């Protein structure tokens, strides 16, 4: 697609994932 | 008005200075200008590389 978002800043829009707590 | 003949001068001799060193720099505006051709945002950092 066609838009204007620079190409260093795309990863910036996604959501990590994030491990669930390791200790109970 | 006998104030407009010498900003006019002046203006020259900045046109030419500025003429006269873009000459000696022309590679770089080239690479920048396609750079900035390729890659659609030019910030800083890539303006400084590629003042190399």
């Amino acid at each position: 697609r066609e838009s204007t978002m620079p190409d260093r800043f795309r990863y910036l829009t996604k959501e990590a994932p994030d491990s669930p707590i390791i200790w109970p | 008005l006998s104030n407009g003949f010498f900003r006019s001068n002046t203006r020259s001799e900045s046109y030419q200075y500025l003429s006269n060193l873009f000459i000696s720099n022309g590679t770089l505006l080239d690479r920048m200008t396609k750079t900035l051709l390729k890659k659609r945002w030019l910030f800083s950092d890539e303006m400084k590389i590629g003042f190399m």
